[PDB]
């Protein structure tokens, strides 16, 4: 694509230039064309991938949000054409995630902690285009999402600590899926206080700054556990 | 709507 | 442009509810579509397309901004190409917003709210210009601007109240130009200290909500005499 | 850079 021809060194350091200048549609354009040049990525660059389309698809989620809830009160053809015209660009985005992790990110990563960081994120990307799917497209989307997270999560509980951030953050977001995409509630509720419990457990083994990250994760648990119960 | 905590930047 | 098979009332119901998702690219185009339709604008109208490019090139500028200080410590060529990646853009939302000035909003506007309204943007979109340009393409886009400010100043001070919003937020911009673009601290401080207390004077005049729209504007043009003085 | 008040929306 357009930066076929832009050295990867220089696509991550642009990246990490459009991170400081809050540009993240081009950082995740930079990142696209690093992940296109072939090369595995580090850990810091799978989480400028990550960050980047995250705050790409969060400005389109809120935007769509926005704009189906004054649909939905509303019911000319004006919302609704709006409403379609940033859920596709929100699909269009999701798909370009989903591309780069088939090809070929997913198949490439072999150590657990690239492995279980890209079916995450194909779990999260599917998850978003669960959000506004309507019908049987649905229903296979959120088992295309399911799916993800659950070889994520069986890598993760085989492979890691249960204070691996990584994990954590799995879990996270595997429970939000539950609760929300799946109406699981339970399994939502079970699945945040067992990752809390055990993680808790863990945090006796950590250095001081491992401490920080993994309680980071855990407060997300915890905060999730508190408007669910 | 009210939207849960999920991993990462708060972006939306 | 693409705009160009969307009626005028549907890109204006559509800028409203692009500001409402907080997505301004989208509500400049929308704008930008609704003026090359080639009627004159509403107030309200006005105020969605000036709304939809300060946000847009808000957020250019605040980039920049980031990128010259790395580049300003900085001083390979990623910095210095990214700097001017976000620059031509910002020019060419500048050059964007310009041309609809020039073709036709300006030469249309025959009232003095509608004139002044456009001259003053006029004004902004060559001190933008300015912030980013260096050397003797500077001077002429300075004088472009002071030019643009000053008709509209004309103008405002024959055909308006001192307390007129339109004329405070003209003065309050054309101070700023003094100040930090023309090098003429003093002649920022006298407008804005000239222009806070005749609108002063003239607010017994109002009604409650009138004298609200003033003393709020009046107030930044103390913020900035605070700084300065 | 430190900027001063301008009209309309502090989008930067
Ligand atoms: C501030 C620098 C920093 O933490 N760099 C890293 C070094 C090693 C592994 C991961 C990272 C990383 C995590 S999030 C992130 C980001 N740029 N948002 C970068
Ligand atoms: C909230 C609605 C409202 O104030 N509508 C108006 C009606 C008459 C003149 C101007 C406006 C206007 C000023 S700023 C603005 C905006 N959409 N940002 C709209």
């Amino acid at each position: 694509g357009a930066m076929g021809s832009m050295e990867r060194a220089s696509l991550i350091q642009k990246a990490k230039l459009a991170e400081q200048a809050e540009r993240y549609e081009d950082m995740a354009a930079f990142m696209k064309g690093a992940v296109e040049k072939g090369e595995e990525l580090s850990c810091e660059e799978r989480n400028l991938l990550s960050v980047a389309y995250k705050n790409v698809v969060g400005g389109q989620r809120a935007a769509w949000r926005v704009l189906s809830s004054i649909e939905q009160k509303s019911n000319g053809p004006e919302v609704r054409e709006y409403r379609e015209k940033v859920e596709t660009e929100l699909q269009g985005v999701c798909d370009t995630v989903l591309g780069l992790l088939d090809s070929h990110l997913i198949k490439e990563a072999g150590d657990a902690e690239s492995r279980v960081f890209y079916l995450k994120m194909k779990g999260d990307y599917y998850r978003y285009l669960a959000e506004v799917a309507t019908g049987d497209d649905k229903k296979r989307i959120i088992d295309s999402a399911r799916s993800a997270y659950q070889e994520a999560m069986d890598i993760s509980k085989k492979e890691m600590p249960p204070t691996n951030p990584i994990r954590l953050g799995l879990a996270l977001n595997f429970s939000v899926f539950h609760y929300e995409i799946a109406n699981s509630p339970e399994e939502a509720i079970s699945l945040a206080k067992t990752t809390f419990d055990e993680a808790m457990a863990d945090l006796h083994t950590l250095s001081e700054d491992s401490y920080k990250d993994s309680t980071l994760i855990m407060q997300l648990l915890r905060d999730n556990l508190t408007l669910w119960t | 709507k009210l939207m849960f905590k999920t991993e990462g930047p708060d972006s939306d």
